């Protein structure tokens, strides 16, 4: 049971690490998507005006 | 990619603005030539008067 419990705990760490790793990438993507959209559209709006 | 994409748009504006500047520069030279011809007619017409 100890070895089996460690497997579940170790698997939970990998799944938990994936969530933490994905959170860092998600924040970086949202921070970059906002700038790439707010900048590519702001300059285009100025040209049309 | 944001600066690269924006850099391409800025470079394209120079090409687009350069096209209009070329026509404006050519029109200025053509209009200036007409002013010289018109000035000669005024002096010739005034002198003949």
């Amino acid at each position: 049971d100890l070895n089996l419990e460690r497997s579940h705990a170790q698997k939970n760490e990998n799944a938990r690490q994936q969530l933490e790793r994905q959170n860092k990438e998600l924040k970086v993507k949202l921070q970059e998507m906002e700038g790439t959209v707010k900048s590519k559209y702001k300059a285009s709006i100025t040209a049309l005006e | 990619a944001k600066k690269e994409e924006e850099l391409q748009a800025a470079l394209a504006r120079v090409e687009e603005e350069a096209a209009q500047k070329n026509m404006a520069l050519k029109k200025i030279r053509e209009l200036e030539s007409q002013i010289s011809e018109l000035q000669e007619d005024l002096e010739s017409e005034r002198a003949s008067r």
